[PDB]
């Protein structure tokens, strides 16, 4: 049951509860329940009483996260919805679904709520984009309230301005790699003021075939909580995948932790060294490699 | 809208930037609502738009 | 973390915690956590410690109802599942999904739990049958425990006999018609001992186009709670759609109620009459119709 009825008034004295004028036998006159019971009691021949949809709710949680893979054939997400006090009227041709992309506020595709059979909305995910928030609404269009004589006040909300429900689909990458997070280089020696990317110091051992490919694809890096020993010596950039070696030189412990698989605590013993820390020991035949940031490969001489 | 005073008409053509001596009791039917040259316009007059 | 590990024992003295014999360096020896910590402490060279999947749970409610329409293209139901303490091993090739039809206990299709990417099972409903209960299990096959030396007791449950999770998919018709449940015949007069079907006394007024087609299709009848006035006079068969007129004759009120749409209270004034109630008033020119059960149409003379 509701409190909004599309009726057909058939007296011609003067319609009360409305604006100035509007006296004749009027149809499509959307009234309240407090309104309608004060006209049936007032000796009016108000007929064709049809209830109107005040329930446009969605049976779904709002802010969902949808991890989307690369190869996506079909994979329809089913959204349950229900519009209760109606089955098929002229107003249900006005109820619209819409997939608003919240990045730039444009719809992807729209559906009419009376043609979606079985009360289940099967949204395709072949058209959804990655790392962009979406919106699924039950808005009435702004040109729906024009064809009806709604009996409201100035500051009250009419029916078409009232019923709506919106959920929020977050479509991001799946990620969640398979690996033990193996290292890629022992004896990490870096210069004094330089930057070292993570894709040349650590990789991951794939469990299907034992490959030692590094972390090149970046949607895996947010699960890697990199932790340095001292804050003043080095610092991990989060927007990039680099460490920031400041003026202080010495030993640091860089603890790379992956949260999904248990026991991915990776420890790097990184030695920060100056310019002339190299030349006083290149003569006494201490052969080891120091990372060269201009080309990425580790060099010794 | 059953009781209460009579509403005057809203829009006024002010083409040219000004209009002089424009009567506000146009569109109101004579006799019942207004008797021309007899009743006055009330002091709750304001423009809203 | 779990308490079941597939290890590789490499001492050859005598394996304890196992059966008679079994002394050599054994591999694929599934041990407990209470077991394994009593061998690492016992000076054993137990290596290749791999944790085993003790979580095969489904992130889904068990006894769901899936209303299936006639035209079904795609409409994949997504079932969330997770197998926690593993990513890709030799045991995950043994974990099997299966769609057991519970009517005759036969699978529709099976899936391996390590090939279902993104931890979402998209079951098709184009192959599901109507009004038949289903089952979706995480059973290990009975020939999976053969290739491992499980260290259990007689009456304890090994790992492959342990982890499983089953949900129950009920696939029935959608139904939920659009109509006001209009009558089809006024002045219902029936004989003394007869039966009157519901598809010739009531119909429903479709809201798209105003058709007065009766309730022929039977998956709508369970929403119609037919209520008679007196129990001893007539009785509504639930398995059929008929009323059962007994020896008592007179006025009865048959209240047909539809629960989905509001205000579908339909009232039939049915008059039960004898054999010679007809003939004493056919001469005095009381012309009306009495239902003839041999052909279904209402006849007068």
């Amino acid at each position: 049951t509701t409190n909004y009825f599309k009726v057909k008034l058939l007296d011609e004295k003067l319609i009360p509860f409305l604006g100035l004028g509007e006296r004749g036998p009027r149809e499509n006159v959307i009234l309240s329940s407090n309104d309608l019971a004060s006209l049936k009691q007032a000796g009016w021949t108000v007929t064709d009483v049809q209830p109107l949809p005040e329930t446009g709710k969605i049976k779904y949680d709002r802010r969902t996260v949808y991890f989307k893979s690369e190869g996506e054939t079909g994979k329809f997400i089913n959204v349950p919805f229900y519009i209760n006090p109606v089955d098929a009227r002229d107003v249900l041709g006005l109820l619209k679904f819409d997939l608003i992309k919240l990045s730039d506020k444009s719809v992807v595709k729209t559906y009419t709520a009376k043609d979606i059979k079985s009360e289940i909305l099967s949204l395709p995910t072949s058209d959804l984009e990655v790392n962009e928030e979406y919106e699924l609404k039950l808005y009435f269009p702004k040109d729906a309230s024009e064809n009806y004589d709604i009996a409201i006040s100035e500051g009250h909300k009419n029916l078409f301005e009232r019923v709506k429900d919106s959920v929020f689909i977050k479509v991001k990458e799946y990620g969640k790699f398979t690996g033990r997070l193996v290292q890629l280089q022992q004896d990490i020696n870096v210069l004094k003021e330089s930057a070292l990317p993570l894709d040349k110091i650590l990789g991951y051992k794939d469990f299907d075939t034992k490959e030692v490919t590094p972390v090149a694809k970046e949607n895996l890096l947010q699960l890697l909580s990199v932790n340095v020993s001292d804050e003043s010596y080095a610092r991990y950039q989060a927007d990039k995948n680099r460490l920031l070696f400041f003026s202080k030189t010495g030993e640091i412990l860089v603890k790379v932790i992956e949260r999904s698989i248990q026991d991915n605590i990776v420890n790097f013993n990184i030695r920060i060294l100056d310019e002339e820390t190299i030349q006083n020991e290149i003569d006494k035949k201490i052969e080891y490699s120091v990372y060269d940031p201009k080309d990425g490969k580790f060099e010794s001489i | 809208t059953l009781v209460g005073l009579v509403q005057i008409k809203e829009d006024i053509a002010v083409e040219g930037g000004k209009v002089t001596d424009y009567d506000l009791f146009t569109g109101l039917k004579e006799g019942k609502e207004v008797r021309k040259g007899i009743d006055r316009l009330d002091r709750k007059f304001k423009i809203v738009e």
